[PDB]
Parts: structure tokens; sequence; C-alpha cells
């Protein structure tokens, strides 16, 4: 309802957020399973689905 | 031999199903 109402009636509703939520699908639906980074690896493993 | 082999040293190819964005 938040959202709603902070974007009731935009480019038509939101027009513009449900753009950057597709984008926001990176970090995220990749085969990927764990970053590496150096000897750091974060695992997102439990999270993935 | 080749052929019959399909049906020689053959390297085994493989792909995958995946899903993305729900397809």
């Amino acid at each position: 309802e938040n959202i709603y109402n902070r974007l009731g009636e935009d480019l038509n509703k939101w027009q513009a957020l449900l753009v950057q939520i597709r984008k926001a699908r990176g970090t995220f639906d990749n085969a990927e399973t764990k970053k590496e980074f150096g000897p750091v690896v974060i695992d997102y493993g439990k999270v993935q689905s | 031999a080749w052929t019959q082999v399909l049906l020689p040293k053959i390297k085994n190819v493989v792909h995958e199903l995946r899903i993305t964005n729900q397809v």
C-alpha cells in the first residue's frame, strides 16, 4: 500500500520502478551460487530460492 | 566405426536445461 500510494497514477501506474526492478534482478537469478571475491566467498545458497 | 560408436575416441558433448525469469 505504501508503494501504491507513493506512485498512484505514475507515467501510467509505475512505469519506472517496474523497470528498475528488472535490473535489480541482478546479483540473483543466475547460475552462480556463491560469489567469490579474492579469498572471500559469500555464498547465497540458502536464500537462492 | 565412428558411426557405430555414435549409434574411435569420441568427445562427450553435454548441455544443460536452466530457467531464467521463469522460462
